[PDB]
């Protein structure tokens, strides 16, 4: 139940536009404010502008260049923003938040990550990481899962749809060539390996993509 | 009753008023900077200290129609509460007539 | 428009202590200050809504203080799933500002 | 006498309500940070320049509880004097017909 | 009176770039701020009412913002034509006082 859904990723060439969107489900008041919200890498929160769907009515970050333009409509509860004329500046995660006209953000999107680039999208390649047949195990087993040459970003990864949970680390991608590198590790019991499944479940939202990979030990 | 019908409607057009300035002032102060209208709740007691002419001076607009919605709830205020005031004194001057012995 | 600064950039406690961020207006705000957590690749979670009150589903180890032009968010006892961006957010004049952010490392 | 049993009534609620009025702000305003109407002597001012409508805005409630006890101080003063201001007219014109020969 | 302090006084930029002037007022003057350009034996000519609003004639390059004590005008693309002095003037309160100024320079 995502009061505010948002798409995953948006890939925009250099001087182009993207129009994204923010479908609101829970309860819609008539005094509902949808704010948007910047987030480059590695930095903070930034206030692009707010808007008012029941009135229509759009205010924007006067410190700021307007690349943005704030719309909504009501009968499928969705506000969309318009970000036009983008440079590699402009590449960053934009979230949407609803405000119930009293000051605070109640709840947040998922955020899409906005790409601006000349590069072309590229599905990712996802291998299996098992260790070597003649590795020691210890009462807990390490295995692995490699996700290269895939763009833009991001990507999502599971383990066992999300079943193993703890135990699990995402590295940061590389860029290299156009291209990003992956990989993601999960710790599970020696007990509990290979006696019961284990798959890594890589989603790329950009090419709207999404495959599995079950990690069967090396012959 | 003619001033029972005046006062009537004033207080629920008071309320209208009141309600819909809230919201009115919230809509045209945000875009302003330094405004400090810019919410529901405090914008709904700001409405009520304006038409009631207390005017604290806590809250306030600064834009124009922000402006211009504050003069309609001073003058929704002011004119509900002459209607009231006048309805009163009709009627207790008829109450007044009557009991002697007056219909 | 009003400038939050946070303090200190990063901060570094030990498990089990109480720890306290601090937040400052370039300007009297009163109480109009709300506080966000933002986990790695996360989206940011509303924990406190003007300066002191709580919110369900936020542990009482989460608590807010301060009026003004200083306000501070504390935490009693911090465990690993504290470890986030924790920013904070006016609403006293337009329009609404961010503060810069303090990342908390155990 | 209707009119002076509703003005009389009105002012014995009003001293009730700017007394009640000074003792509830203080209970509502304590515990938030800021709040100068905190102490009891200058809450009793702040009733009466709230149900007067003078509102120097010297004092003035933050909470909601103590926004609340303002709206009620603001209405009782502002009914008292719609309801004596009806009562004395309705005084007067009694007291006109009479003098000449009507009763 | 209100004393206007203009920074820099002479502001260097690139072709094509983002530029920004800065204004700040000795005391909160809220919005109440304009913006002049004065080119090379020329009068001055308004570009900016009101710290945003913009001016019928003047190119939507120019844009202003801030409130209080701190204003900034903003120019998208730099270009030839833009090269003038830029003043701030305060209509808040008795008199009305001027900037410093600021030549830009490309
Ligand atoms: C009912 C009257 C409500 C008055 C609201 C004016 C707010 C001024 C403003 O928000 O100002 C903002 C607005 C632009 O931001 O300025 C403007 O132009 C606003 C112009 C508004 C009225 C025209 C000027 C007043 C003329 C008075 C008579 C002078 C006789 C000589
Ligand atoms: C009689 C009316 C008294 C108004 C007191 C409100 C004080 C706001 C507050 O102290 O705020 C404090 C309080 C939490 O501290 O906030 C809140 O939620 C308070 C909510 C109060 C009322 C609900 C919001 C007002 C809706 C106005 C109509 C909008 C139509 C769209
Ligand atoms: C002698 C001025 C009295 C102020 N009044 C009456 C307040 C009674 C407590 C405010 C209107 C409140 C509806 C009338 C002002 C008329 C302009
Ligand atoms: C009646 C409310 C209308 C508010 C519109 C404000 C528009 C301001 C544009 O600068
Ligand atoms: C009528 C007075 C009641 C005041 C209660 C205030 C409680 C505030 C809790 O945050
Ligand atoms: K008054
Ligand atoms: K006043
Ligand atoms: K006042
Ligand atoms: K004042
Ligand atoms: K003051």
């Amino acid at each position: 139940q995502v009061q505010l859904q948002q798409p995953g990723a948006e890939l925009v060439k250099p001087g182009a536009s993207v129009k994204l969107s923010c479908k609101a489900s829970g309860y819609t008041f008539t005094s509902d404010w949808i704010h948007w919200v910047k987030q480059r890498p590695g930095h903070g929160l930034e206030w692009i502008g707010e808007i008012i769907p029941s009135y229509g009515r759009a205010n924007y970050n006067e410190k700021i260049q307007k690349k943005a333009t704030l719309t909504a409509d009501k009968s499928s509860s969705t506000a969309f923003m318009q970000l036009s004329s983008l440079t590699s500046e402009d590449s960053a995660v934009y979230y949407c938040a609803r405000e119930r006209g009293d000051g605070y953000f109640a709840v947040w999107g998922a955020g899409t990550t906005v790409t601006v680039s000349s590069a072309k999208t590229t599905p990712p390649s996802v291998y299996p990481l098992a260790p070597g047949s003649a590795a020691q195990t210890n009462s807990m087993v390490t295995l692995g899962c490699l996700v290269k040459g895939y763009f833009p970003e991001p990507v999502t990864v599971t383990w066992n749809s999300g079943s193993l949970s703890s135990g699990v680390h995402t590295f940061p991608a590389v860029l290299q060539s156009d291209l990003y590198t992956l990989s993601s590790s999960v710790t599970v019991p020696s007990s509990s390996w290979p006696s019961e499944t284990v798959t890594c479940n890589v989603a790329h939202p950009a090419s709207s993509t999404k495959v599995d990979k079950k990690i069967v030990p090396r012959d | 009753a003619l001033h029972w019908r005046a006062a009537g409607a004033a207080t629920v057009l008071l309320v209208i008023v009141l309600l819909a300035g809230s919201y009115l002032a919230v809509l045209a102060e945000r875009g302003a900077p330094g405004a400090q209208l810019i919410t529901y709740p405090r914008a709904l007691f700001w409405s009520v200290e304006t038409a009631t002419t207390v005017g604290y001076g806590d809250l306030y607009p600064v834009t124009l129609w922000g402006r211009l919605v504050a003069v309609v709830v001073m003058v929704a205020g002011i004119t509900s509460f002459g209607l009231v005031t006048a309805a009163l004194a009709t009627w207790f001057v008829g109450r007044e007539q009557e009991r002697r012995g007056h219909f | 428009d009003i400038l939050l600064t946070q303090s200190p950039a990063i901060l570094s406690v030990s498990p089990g202590e109480r720890v306290s961020f601090s937040c400052r207006a370039s300007q009297s705000i009163g109480t109009d200050i709300h506080w966000y957590q933002q986990r790695t690749n996360g989206s940011p979670r509303l924990l406190i809504k003007y300066a002191s009150e709580s919110i369900s589903g936020i542990p009482s180890r989460f608590s807010g203080s301060g009026s003004g032009t200083d306000f501070t968010l504390s935490i009693n006892s911090v465990e690993s799933e504290d470890i986030a961006n924790y920013y904070c957010q006016q609403s006293n004049r337009w329009p609404f500002t961010f503060g810069s952010g303090t990342k908390l490392e155990i």
